[PDB]
């Protein structure tokens, strides 16, 4: 976020960009092709699908090739966990079963 | 067209598809949504759920989502209007409509391709035949047929009312799928109890639906249980109760329950100064100490409680309250969690219609929907506290109206108006809470007045809604006789008055008998209503 | 009734088979019947208000059948819910004559049957129309059915010294109606009574006595009764025993519920069905020479149902016959090789008598290996004999 | 290691279910399962069993060790012995939580089972506390903890290991 | 190597890497084979119909395998980022025959990480510092992994004459025997070859 980027030095941003590029290279080199995103699956998998609630007014978010969900606030969607994990991590969505 | 088999022609269709739920803001709608959510989550149906509080936001949500979804489900909305004209859909969408509102619009009934009604055919339905409604001496008979059409269709569209609970419909679907969990049966019970609490159905129909639900309760109570093998205290137990009509009486004092229940408050006239002595006479006739009666029910002495229901009935019979009992249900789980269906209804309803300004109405919908799951018992108990506050505010408002004589008999109908800035008007600004207030106030008025004429009239109530646009919410209520069939004409009377006066009437709520009206036009609107009802 | 528990219980099974379970309870809150299925794709679970006190039941792929006793106000009735029907009215009810009561009932493919206290059997179609009527040859005990087959057991007389006097009446109600067994007495272990009757899943009739022997109608051996197994060799204890749910020919399975200290399983908690394989009670069991022929005879004893289906006019899976014949031929080939290397030949000829023409022409190779020329000669002569037996 | 990861490993344990659906043998990477026949028992991993129970597709049976008399005997043996006794499962606490939270309807006497497993857990955690205190007091360099389970270790082990690292450095600071 | 046994060795590596204080020797065969299984099963399942139960069961099992692999690789990357000068020095000084502690991909990542960090430090402050102070050797700046950490273990193959060394004084050293299935709490440095050889499983 921009409010946090203003805390960083320019050289710190350069280091962070180099680290991001190197990490992306490493993840890309793991598999036969398309790599493995080891940023995903940060917690052990329980259910294949989860129910999520929109916290922010995001735009649209694709789930299949031709299909997308409108992430309007207070709407609830039942979607794959591996698709929703990053948005939940970033606070766009809320996992709503406990 | 009516769906004959929910399993074959609705569920097995939408099971393979992305689906969009439009859900109305009422407890029966919430319960049906919970049941349908549970089925979809069992089958991994990738649904999206949108709350809608009215027609315009339903149209907005449909405009937002119509590109991405081909199958839509409307819960407690859509059946009583021409959905094709309202939404202007593409030629190949499908609208499944599970809605209690009656009469079903004739276009919805006789549309055979796009609108699919999840409505039981054995409901109180009398649809006019297709040839009576749809297409020199020949053109003379054409005009005569058109006149007969206007007559018949007015006779059909006159009286609005409610049919079988959508939660019960979805539970019958769950039963046919044999994925009916005990919490789904509880949600069905809560939907029917929402209908009963809000007086949307007759007592005969409520007793019949309770008779239906009793058999499901027995089946669930013998799935893994009998008189000698019993389950953990963790498991949920639903029990049939011939319980008391008092509201929330297991969660606050019996005194507060008797004071804030609509029936006993109306009978004892507790708005009046003299009514408290009538209530004290009732309690002395029972033989309950006032300290125990004012103590919280869970802290009351247990020697007073194990025959309290029949004691209440026996004293009520000789006080003239001949029906203090009611056929209802309760749910137990764990050691201490116990709720009547009425308790869950009032808690969820208060979470929906909360007076809190923070967040929004959709956030309050979300709170109410969360509170129906047992992972959010804290939300349910918070809703119970809000329900106590709401009931107290209701009685204070009724007392203000009756003491100030705001209820004035406008010939064909009684009339009342809330005033801006007076206490709790912001709590009652929302149409559902306003409808409940008007019903409770009409019962209180009918018990208060001594005139035989006034005991038979309907009531129209107004309240402020907007100052940025200067409008009021107006509701119409039928008479409160025990002979009443719970049908009212105000949905059509309001629009006849509005078109006769060319008034700025806006029609956003799903019930036709609730409208928004410019504050200036209420005078001529009321004049037209007196002229119309005659 | 097969797969049902005694009537004095206030909460009991009315039937448990490979289709599902019917329970019924008469507790203070209500009297009712619960119907459930092993596979919930079949039909949804059902709850019936048992105000008319239905007490004998049966369950099938396409219908459920119920019946009760009479009282001085009202006569006995037969009630059915044909849940698989196309039409709007899934139920039907029938009323008996005065002072007459149903005694047992059963379902079959497209028909129902009720045996009556007046020594009378009535056949019904599953839409409710009455089919033929005939009298039993004595007081009935139980009934069973599968396809067009009807299986009835009855008292033919009075027992002595602990034994039971009863026999079977077996009918085939298909496109060429017949009586297969007319009044034949049924074998059972001495000083015991009949416990369970029913058809194995692929179609053969079987039953179990109250000692534990399960036996089957051997249609490969002139419709006699062949014991398969006991249950008390698998189980242990006097009062403990296994309570039977069903039989299957392929896979060879006996579904049974182990019961501890009781003649039947308790209604709650829900019992778990154990699976029992089969092992015929032959002599010299511990030897390979015993095990091979046990495998052979058990295989044919079960797989003759395919030939019964073909004889009745049904189509079946030919791969089952291929696998069964291959198993029999392969065990025979291996043991022929072993006995030949052990230098025995007449026993090899007796084993080879059960084989095909091609099989003996190939078994000459096993005879030739290790140079048992006389066994090769007798296998060639047997090949000539099989060419004649064609 | 998190308690959720300990639960993830507990989820690999095999339990018996009774399906209400028909499905042929399925050849999972971690070993084949099935066939699934309606009404008959079949043994499957706990994650799959819990998922099928949640989707209403089976009835779960208690393990052989979830019996009140057996658990009372094990609890009394644990309370009497000074060392950790052998446990009926290496993930008995996790098994108890998962099975009783998702299948108490199927498992009779679940309250008694939960209370007895809680008794065993309390006794064994007390024994582990005694072991840690004795280690630090007597300045041990090695301990034998044969019958402890992974969840029981993981509850206290991070704290204990950090403390012992500090203790080792404090008692070896004079080495040069 | 059976697929079930492959996933078992993956779990063993996962737990050992969790509890070991240092970066353990790489298991490239494990990582490559597990990824092959996952890609193959994705290929299998993309060619099957919707609403099928076995498809979902396979997807759940794949999620579990993917989680263990991702967590294992994340832990190794944490260790590499924590001890990047020391693992690089070890790889540079490694003789011929012992296995590497880094895969080629991990080694490329480690070299890039060290170059990036040194460049950042120089540019921000250490080109501005006086001339003889401009060089920090990160081999001395970064701490080494602490091999005297206490670890829990379960032992898989019997070991004898394992020497416990309580403190500085050699007189207090004493030997023990590790019976199969026993569990122990012990310093890592005394058991590190056993962890390498798989004779013990850290818990």
């Amino acid at each position: 976020p921009n409010a946090l980027r203003f805390h960083m030095a320019a050289e710190e941003m350069e280091w962070f960009n180099n680290y991001k590029r190197s990490l992306a290279t490493y993840m890309r080199s793991l598999g036969g092709d398309e790599g493995l995103d080891i940023t995903q699956d940060m917690k052990p998998p329980k259910s294949l699908y989860i129910e999520v609630r929109c916290l922010k007014d995001y735009g649209e978010f694709e789930v299949d090739d031709g299909t997308s969900v409108l992430l309007k606030k207070n709407s609830q969607h039942f979607l794959p966990r591996w698709k929703c994990e990053q948005l939940i991590r970033q606070g766009v969505l809320e996992h709503i079963l406990s | 067209m009516f769906v004959s088999d929910f399993r074959k022609e609705f569920y097995e269709v939408v099971q393979s598809q992305r689906v969009l739920l439009f859900v109305a803001s009422d407890v029966d709608a919430l319960c049906a949504c919970k049941i349908l959510q549970a089925l979809f989550q069992c089958d991994h149906v990738q649904y999206t759920l949108v709350p809608v509080s009215g027609w315009q936001e339903l149209e907005t949500a449909f405009l937002e989502h119509k590109e991405q979804f081909h199958y839509f489900i409307l819960i407690n909305c859509g059946a009583n209007v021409d959905l094709l004209d309202i939404l202007q859909p593409d030629e190949d969408t499908i609208f499944f409509v599970c809605d209690t509102h009656r009469p079903v619009n004739v276009v919805n009934v006789y549309n055979d391709t796009q609108i699919k009604l999840l409505i039981k055919q054995d409901d109180d339905l009398e649809v006019p035949a297709y040839e009576d409604i749809f297409r020199t001496m020949r053109r003379r008979q054409r005009r005569e047929w058109e006149a007969r059409r206007r007559d018949i269709l007015f006779d059909y569209e006159q009286y609005e009312y409610h049919g079988t609970s959508s939660a019960m419909v979805m539970f019958e679907l769950a039963w046919m799928l044999s994925k009916d969990l005990n919490d789904m049966l509880w949600w069905a019970i809560v939907g029917l109890t929402d209908q009963w609490v809000q007086d949307k159905i007759t007592q005969m129909k409520y007793v019949t639906d309770v008779g239906v639900l009793q058999r499901h309760v027995s089946r669930h109570n013998h799935r893994n249980e009998d008189e000698e093998n019993t389950l953990s205290v963790d498991c949920t137990r639903i029990s049939f109760e011939y319980d008391l009509r008092l509201v929330l009486y297991q969660h606050w004092s019996l005194h507060d329950s008797l004071c804030n229940t609509s029936y006993t408050a109306a009978r004892f006239k507790l708005w009046s100064v003299h009514g408290q002595k009538r209530l004290q006479e009732f309690l002395a006739d029972m033989g309950l100490p006032l300290k125990q009666v004012k103590q919280k029910f869970q802290a009351m002495d247990i020697s007073l409680k194990e025959n309290l229901r029949e004691m209440i009935e026996e004293s009520a019979n000789k006080f003239g309250m001949k029906d203090m009992r009611v056929q209802t249900f309760s749910i137990h789980f764990g050691f201490k969690h116990k709720f009547l269906a009425s308790d869950v209804v009032f808690a969820t309803m208060s979470l929906m219609e909360s007076p809190e300004k923070d967040g929004s109405g959709t956030d309050h919908f979300i709170q109410a929907l969360d509170s129906l799951s047992r992972s959010n018992l804290d939300k349910l108990y918070h809703g119970l506290e809000l329900a106590k506050k709401q009931l107290r505010a209701t009685q204070q408002t009724i007392a203000s109206c009756l003491c100030t004589n705001l209820v004035i008999s406008q010939g064909p109908f009684l009339y009342c108006s809330l005033m801006e800035g007076t206490p709790d008007v912001m709590l009652f600004s929302r149409p559902a809470s306003l409808s409940l207030l008007s019903k409770h106030l009409l019962k209180s008025f009918v018990c208060s007045t001594k005139n035989r004429r006034c005991k038979l009239l309907p009531l129209v109530m107004a309240a402020p809604l907007s100052m940025e646009h200067g409008t009021v919410t107006v509701v119409g209520i039928p008479p409160e006789t025990d002979s009443s069939d719970r049908k009212n004409f105000f949905g059509r009377a309001f629009e006849k008055a509005a078109e006769s006066t060319s008034s700025r009437m806006l029609h956003n709520h799903f019930d036709l008998s609730v409208i928004e009206l410019k504050a200036e036009d209420r005078s001529k609107f009321l004049d037209a209503l007196i002229s119309l009802l005659s | 009734q097969s797969g049902s528990t005694p009537l004095h219980l206030t909460h009991r099974f009315m039937v448990w088979n490979s289709i599902g379970i019917i329970r019924c309870y008469n507790d203070e809150q209500d009297n009712a019947i619960d119907v459930e299925f092993h596979d919930t794709s079949i039909h949804h679970a059902t709850h019936l208000s048992n105000t008319l006190n239905y007490t004998i039941a049966d369950l099938s792929h396409e219908a459920i059948l119920l019946a009760c006793e009479s009282t001085d106000e009202l006569a006995s009735k037969l009630h059915c819910l044909h849940f698989s029907s196309w039409d709007s009215s899934k139920e039907w009810i029938i009323d008996l004559p005065q002072n007459e009561d149903i005694e047992a009932i059963c379902l079959g493919q497209g028909w129902a049957a009720a045996a009556t206290s007046a020594l009378l059997l009535r056949l019904f179609t599953i839409g409710g129309v009455q089919k033929e009527v005939f009298s039993l040859a004595g007081p009935v005990v139980s009934m069973a059915g599968h396809g067009e087959q009807l299986f009835i057991v009855y008292h033919r007389g009075t027992g002595f010294d602990g034994d039971q006097c009863l026999g079977v009446q077996l009918l085939e109600l298909g496109k060429k109606k017949k009586q297969i067994l007319h009044g034949d007495p049924l074998p059972l272990t001495r000083k015991s009574y009949l416990a369970w009757i029913g058809f194995s899943a692929e179609g053969t009739p079987c039953y179990v006595d109250s000692e534990g022997i399960v036996r089957m109608l051997n249609r490969g051996l002139g419709n006699t009764w062949t014991p398969i197994c006991n249950t008390r060799e698998h189980c242990k204890g006097k009062s403990d025993h296994y309570w039977v749910v069903g039989i299957h020919e392929n896979p060879q399975q006996l579904r049974c519920i182990p019961c501890k200290g009781s003649r039947f399983p308790p209604t709650l908690p829900r019992p778990a069905v154990a699976i029992l394989s089969f092992k015929l009670p032959y002599c010299q069991i511990a030897t390979e020479k015993g095990q091979m022929e046990e495998q052979f005879w058990r295989s044919v004893i079960f797989h003759n149902h395919l030939d019964y289906l073909a004889k009745n006019g049904y189509e079946y899976e030919e791969s089952t016959k291929n696998q069964a014949t291959k198993e029999q031929q392969e065990l025979l080939m291996k043991m022929l090789a072993l006995s030949c290397k052990l230098e025995r030949e007449f026993r090899c000829v007796e084993l080879a008598d059960l084989m095909t023409q091609n099989a003996v022409n190939l078994a000459i190779k096993y005879a030739s290996r290790s140079r048992k020329l006389i066994l090769a000669q007798k296998l060639s002569e047997l090949a000539v004999e099989k060419a004649a037996e064609l | 290691m998190d308690a959720a990861e300990v639960e993830f490993l507990a989820e690999k344990e095999l339990v018996t279910i009774i399906p209400n659906f028909s499905l042929d043998k399925i050849y999972l990477i971690g070993g084949d399962l099935g066939p699934f026949n309606p009404g008959l028992p079949v043994e499957v991993p706990l994650w799959l069993a819990i998922n099928l129970k949640q989707r209403q597709k089976c009835r779960l049976l208690p393990p052989e060790w979830m019996d009140v008399e057996k658990l009372e005997k094990m609890r009394d043996h644990e309370r009497k012995e000074e060392t950790f006794t052998p446990m009926p499962s290496p993930y008995y606490m996790e098994l108890t939580k998962l099975l009783l939270n998702h299948a108490s309807d199927n498992i009779p006497k679940a309250d008694e089972i939960r209370t007895l497993v809680k008794d065993m857990w309390d006794t064994r955690i007390a024994k582990l506390r005694v072991s840690a205190d004795s280690f630090v007091r007597q300045q041990e360099a090695h301990a034998k903890l044969d019958n402890l389970t992974l969840m029981e270790i993981n509850t206290s082990g991070t704290f204990l290991t950090q403390a012992l690292n500090h203790m080792y450095k404090l008692r070896t600071n004079l080495q040069p | 190597l059976t697929p079930a046994e492959l996933i078992e060795r993956l779990e063993q590596a996962w737990m050992n890497e969790k509890f070991a204080p240092e970066l353990l020797e790489s298991k490239p065969e494990i990582v490559e084979c597990v990824m092959e299984q996952l890609e193959h099963m994705e290929e299998n399942l993309r060619r099957a119909k919707r609403e099928d139960l076995k498809v979902s069961i396979h997807q759940m099992e794949m999620e579990r395998i993917r989680y263990v692999l991702s967590s294992y690789l994340r832990c190794r990357l944490m260790k590499i980022e924590k001890f990047f000068p020391h693992v690089l020095e070890k790889e540079k000084t490694r003789p011929e025959g012992e296995p590497s502690s880094l895969s080629p991909e991990e080694l490329a990542f480690a070299r890039e990480f060290m170059a990036n960090t040194e460049s950042y430090l120089k540019n921000v402050a250490l080109k501005h510092m006086p001339p003889n102070l401009q060089k920090v050797d990160l081999f001395r700046a970064v701490p080494k992994p602490d091999l005297d950490s206490y670890v829990f273990l379960r032992v898989r193959e019997r070991q004898e004459n394992i020497l416990v060394e309580p403190d500085t004084d050699e007189q207090r050293d004493y030997v023990i025997d590790l019976e199969k299935g026993s569990q122990h709490l012990i310093r890592y440095k005394t058991i590190a070859p056993l962890v390498a050889s798989g004779a013990v499983q850290l818990i």
